[PDB]
């Protein structure tokens, strides 16, 4: 499979609306998620979707699996200081495969 | 949950390095990924249980080995500078739809 994040870098300031888009291809229902990754660590679990038209959400972050469009887009209304790390889609083929596809990342500045 | 070693490591083109990854929930799953910019996260290796290993989508260059059910690891025979990114490790939690919990990276340099 594959996921693209249309997004490479995306700059914003505290409280800013955030929106990093997520668009895939796969080879059935797959479960959808999204990680975050902090400076010097590994990728962490954010949130996942199962079922389509199903939503997922943690720390302010939320996104909604749209099949149709075939898109997951995180977004957050109010991104504050600690937000600013990278943020990988990606989509679990636990029914399947059991491999997890992910996107290409995207880092997030946040300036005050 | 899940630790890498070495967490800094620099090679010389023909070293063979070793990434050692160990897990401590006893999944049956375990990923080697390495991360690179415009690239993200990409699989090179990964195992769905002890005893037994499968290439990922960039396998070539590499070669893994799950000895056991907590330990996983990849090894380079002999590196070359485009191995030069960070690795990460990671354990497949089968009851949340195969969410992966990575250990903390290990940044590799081929000099």
């Amino acid at each position: 499979d594959s996921v693209t994040q249309t997004g490479g870098q995306v700059a914003l300031s505290e409280e800013d609306f955030l929106t990093i888009h997520c668009n895939y291809s796969a080879s059935g229902y797959p479960a959808l998620f999204w990680y975050v990754q902090y400076p010097g660590e590994g990728p962490q679990f954010l949130f996942r979707a199962s079922r389509d038209k199903e939503k997922g959400s943690s720390r302010g972050f939320e996104a909604t699996y749209n099949k149709e469009a075939t898109s997951f887009h995180l977004q957050k209304a109010s991104v504050q200081e600690s937000d600013s790390a990278v943020y990988y889609c990606a989509l679990s083929e636990n029914y399947g495969n059991e491999k997890i596809t992910f996107g290409a990342g995207t880092k997030l500045t946040i300036k005050p | 949950a899940v630790t890498q070693s070495p967490r800094n490591k620099v090679a010389v083109t023909g070293e063979k390095v070793t990434l050692s990854c160990n897990q401590t929930n006893n999944h049956n799953n375990m990923y080697w990924y390495r991360q690179d910019t415009g690239h993200g996260l990409r699989l090179i290796y990964y195992s769905y249980g002890a005893g037994s290993t499968e290439k990922g989508d960039i396998p070539d260059g590499y070669k893994a080995s799950r000895p056991s059910q907590e330990n996983f690891s990849l090894t380079l025979e002999s590196a070359t500078p485009s191995q030069t990114s960070v690795y990460f490790c990671a354990s497949g939690d089968a009851s949340g739809a195969e969410t992966l919990y990575f250990g903390p990276g290990t940044r590799l340099t081929v000099l």
